[PDB]
């Protein structure tokens, strides 16, 4: 929902994530991607344990 | 024995470390600083081309 | 810089944990402050921890003074004497905490 | 030790009480050390009256 | 350039002659006296600086 807020299209490519869109995405969007893929390694390690 | 259980809580808190490091704020100032780095790197770049 | 961001990050959240246990026990002020500069390492470089290298070893059980902590040895040798240090052998690796 | 540790003599503040035969302390109180570090000689009676 | 085979050693404890350096041994031995060099073991390795 945040990167289409901005016109920036959310590409899963598993764990890693990748933003395609016009431009470099701003910083607070790499933010919350980067905060989106340690929140689900750390929820991976949550489950098994 | 309180300081063993202090300790023991404060080797735990190596999780609460990595919280810190995927905290919005944190990664924010971390993408910002890689964003000057980045700047600088194609500034370069571009002044060669 | 990022080593230096994460230095920062990691002194700034320690202060406010350790410092309770700076009111509640100032004569660890040091080890405190050392495991301190442990975390602080941990953040700073990225480099793993032992936790049996950093967890504090007690050797006398807590007394109130009756009965006065009596130890009696009638094989007295400087391994049970003075106590010892061992270390451990991984495949050859000599290791110790 | 692969590296050793430097581990700083621990404090003794205890009492030491030596506890033998009189043979054994006429090998043991020839050092002037000894008569400074242990100078109460509780002598046990051999007879009660 | 290793810096621990190119750092100065420290030796001297620094004073301004009052009070004088003074260094007293109860107990006497060469590696206490005269100092000693020491190694280090790295997996069977001897290394010296």
């Amino acid at each position: 929902r945040e990167a289409q807020e901005a016109g920036f299209a959310l590409s899963t490519n598993g764990e890693r994530l990748e933003l395609t869109g016009p431009g470099p995405v701003p910083a607070e969007l790499s933010a919350r991607l980067e905060e989106v893929t340690l929140g689900s390694l750390a929820a991976s390690a949550e489950l098994e344990v | 024995i309180h300081l063993a259980e202090a300790v023991e809580g404060l080797l735990l808190e190596v999780n609460r470390l990595d919280e810190l490091f995927r905290q919005g704020s944190f990664l924010r100032e971390k993408t910002q600083l890689e964003a000057r780095f980045k700047e600088a790197r194609e500034q370069q770049l571009e002044a060669l081309r | 810089a990022l080593r230096r961001l994460r230095r920062d990050w990691a002194l700034h959240y320690l202060n406010n944990r350790f410092e309770p246990l700076f009111q509640r026990f100032p004569q660890a002020r040091a080890y405190l402050e050392a495991l301190r500069a442990r975390l602080a390492r941990y953040a700073e470089t990225g480099e793993p921890l032992d936790p049996a290298q950093w967890r504090p070893n007690l050797l006398t059980s807590s007394s109130s003074g009756t009965p006065p902590p009596i130890v009696y040895e009638p094989y007295a040798t400087a391994p049970r004497l003075f106590g010892r240090l061992d270390y451990l052998v991984d495949r050859g690796v000599w290791s110790t905490n | 030790a692969p590296a050793g540790l430097e581990v700083e003599p621990f404090p003794i503040q205890m009492q030491v009480i030596l506890v033998g035969t009189p043979e054994a302390f006429e090998g043991l109180e020839e050092d002037p050390a000894f008569s400074e570090l242990f100078r109460i000689r509780a002598e046990f009676s051999p007879t009660l009256p």
